[PDB]
């Protein structure tokens, strides 16, 4: 089968700033790509054909080239509404085979993370499990690194994370992080920190509770 | 109303077999290729296999052969795939995908069908209100939705009224149950003066519970 | 003969097309090695393909071998020679594992310019259509050049979904104003492809070109090219 590969995978750019996307095949794939974009939660939606040509009605920014296994689509002027993910795909030989994605996202201003933490609740307890989380809110860029430290060491293991997707209001990204122990363990320490190091400040954001 | 309209989701079990439609409006079905895709995680993209809805030719990619069939009622514009012998493996988006540019095979998409094959039982949710204990301008408050599948649940605050300043943390899967939280922000001036609410709607299994945020 | 294609030099007294540019037929950091009849040459993206030394209105075949020296895919190359055009095109054999696909290589020879067409009257045009494993196709096209439209037909190849017809479609000027038309591709009546014809000699004498039509197994393609008799 014929493998298809994008760079980068990911790309920040501006509102209004010429954007190229690229994608390349594993062999002569003779004009036959097509790309699709895709929101979240959406179909993708076919944007070009034949590596060059632009489906009916897609706006005039858009453009396809290349040829032999070398393409790109290029946006001339990035409007909000053009944020998704871009697929390529060749339809030479059977089977159709499609390139794995390249993200476009939206730059803005570095912004710190709100970043507050919460004890279990009294119901959790009373079930016998013991979740303590902290939200690191509104940041960017979407690079955070958030450590757990109890009674001032680090919490090793029981860490789940989970990430938004870029907001689509301020183009910052949200993140919230779970120390999950059972009751016993939780019952163990006193102190419990989450902090977070962002590139917007050399100094850790620190937010903790004691139990006592 | 739309051109490709797929049936809607599916929860089964490994093992079983689904059978999910592509209807098609406002063309000529016969006229134009059908093929099924497969999107898994919201990423990776393979495309299935394809039919001639005219003459009946099919061809499948290699690795679904066995695993998907392809059929179409022409008399009442409708396109079939049918997974057999589902396995988790199964779990995934599926689109539907028409052809119309004469140098094209993928030019209109169907809305998709989400699959979710897994033996794990219909769980309600345990809701516990995340409240600052043990303040500034701002206070963030939050719910912790936790043990609950299927996945679809919905997270309120104040009934809906408040939506601005609402995070919803993708769920995660762990012990074949899925865990989610919310955040939201308030003005220092309305809590804890004041009662927040967050609601929990998790339709599967008739839950729609109400937890306050006090103290 | 096809010996002479790939060692003799240009003839000025051989029938055009005298020459055809390899430029779709070879990429830029690619080498093809052309063999027929203990003869072998190497070309060359931009270098020139001997026609002149060929028979008109038939298939020459070569052995081939793509590289790049280490070699990606061998099969057959096949050049069709007319007065003012040529197209080639490449059975793919290999690639060493058994693997087969037809491509349209070149279409070259000298382009009618859109801007000095004949200004009325009907041509008709009557030439081969050869797709994978079969040069008996037949092909008839007709221009209008009062219209500035042609259409045409595929007929008498081996593959049924390959007889097709070639939709009535504008004349149009390409990126050099070169006369070209690009149309639709019907099996039973509905659409299935496209086609592109360029329109050569000074006096629109030929087409050449390629049709692609869609089936459950990927496109295939058709060399096209007819002259008025």
């Amino acid at each position: 089968d014929i493998v298809l590969t994008q760079s980068p995978s990911s790309i920040y750019a501006s509102l209004g700033e010429r954007v190229t996307l690229t994608c390349k095949a594993s062999q002569d794939i003779h004009n036959y790509l097509n790309w699709f974009q895709q929101k979240p939660g959406k179909s993708p939606k076919t944007l070009i054909y034949r590596a060059n040509r632009l489906v009916d009605g897609v706006p005039s920014r858009f453009s396809g080239g290349g040829s032999g296994q070398d393409y790109s689509l290029t946006i001339s002027s990035l409007e909000f509404e053009d944020i998704g993910i871009y697929y390529c795909l060749q339809y030479d030989e059977f089977p159709p085979t499609f390139g794995g994605g390249t993200r476009l996202e939206i730059k803005r201003a570095d912004a710190a993370p709100t970043v507050s933490i919460f004890p279990p609740s009294s119901e959790q307890l009373t079930s016998g499990g013991a979740s303590v989380v902290c939200f690191l809110n509104n940041f960017y860029p979407k690079d955070i690194n958030v450590k757990w430290k109890i009674d001032g060491s680090e919490r090793q293991n029981g860490v789940l994370n989970s990430w938004t997707d870029q907001d689509s209001k301020d183009s910052t990204y949200s993140m919230s992080s779970t120390l999950t122990l059972t009751k016993d363990e939780y019952e163990r320490h006193n102190s419990y920190t989450c902090e977070a190091t962002h590139k917007t400040s050399t100094s850790p954001i620190v937010k903790s509770f004691n139990r006592n | 109303q739309v051109q490709l309209q797929e049936s809607g989701p599916e929860l089964v079990k490994p093992g079983a077999s689904v059978k999910i439609s592509c209807k098609a409006s406002g063309y000529s079905f016969s006229d134009y290729n059908m093929s099924w895709v497969k999107q898994s995680n919201g990423k990776s993209l393979e495309w299935i296999g394809i039919i001639d809805p005219k003459y009946g030719t099919i061809n499948y990619n290699q690795k679904f052969k066995g695993k998907a069939t392809l059929t179409v009622d022409q008399a009442s514009s409708t396109a079939y795939m049918q997974l057999n012998s589902l396995t988790s493996e199964d779990s995934a988006v599926y689109y539907c995908v028409r052809d119309y540019y004469g140098s094209s095979y993928f030019d209109y998409w169907g809305q998709g069908t989400t699959l979710t094959v897994s033996s794990a039982k219909t769980t309600p949710p345990s809701v516990y209100p995340l409240a600052p204990g043990c303040t500034g301008s701002s206070v963030t408050l939050g719910c912790l939705v936790k043990g609950y599948f299927p996945e679809s649940v919905t997270v309120t605050w104040n009934s809906g009224s408040l939506s601005s300043s609402v995070h919803t943390f993708p769920a995660l899967l762990q012990s074949g149950l899925y865990t989610m939280s919310s955040s939201v922000t308030v003005p220092s001036s309305t809590w804890p003066s004041q009662t927040v609410t967050c609601s929990v709607a998790h339709p599967a299994s008739s839950t729609t519970v109400d937890k306050k945020l006090c103290r | 003969g096809l010996a002479d294609a790939l060692t003799a030099p240009l003839d000025h007294k051989d029938k055009g097309l005298q020459s055809l540019t390899l430029d779709q037929s070879v990429r830029k950091n690619e080498k093809l090695k052309l063999a027929a009849q203990g003869a072998e040459k190497t070309y060359g993206n931009g270098d020139s393909l001997n026609t002149g030394k060929l028979k008109n209105d038939k298939v020459s075949r070569f052995d081939f071998i793509r590289q790049i020296l280490i070699t990606l895919e061998s099969g057959e190359f096949q050049v069709y020679k007319q007065s003012h055009s040529a197209l080639t095109a490449f059975q793919t054999e290999q690639i060493m594992v058994a693997k087969r696909q037809f491509r349209i290589g070149d279409i070259a020879g000298e382009h009618t310019s859109f801007d000095k067409l004949p200004e009325g009257g009907r041509a008709t045009y009557r030439g081969t259509a050869f797709g994978s494993d079969d040069a008996g196709g037949k092909l008839t096209y007709t221009i209008d050049f009062a219209a500035k439209q042609g259409n045409g037909k595929i007929e008498h190849l081996k593959s049924p979904e390959l007889n097709v017809d070639l939709a009535a479609a504008d004349i149009k000027p390409d990126g050099k104003r070169h006369a070209v038309i690009s149309g639709s591709v019907l099996y039973n009546q509905a659409e299935k492809g496209s086609y592109s014809l360029g329109i050569f000699g000074g006096k629109a004498q030929e087409v050449a070109g390629s049709a692609e039509v869609k089936t459950v197994n990927g496109i295939r393609h058709i060399g096209l090219a007819a002259k008025q008799l």
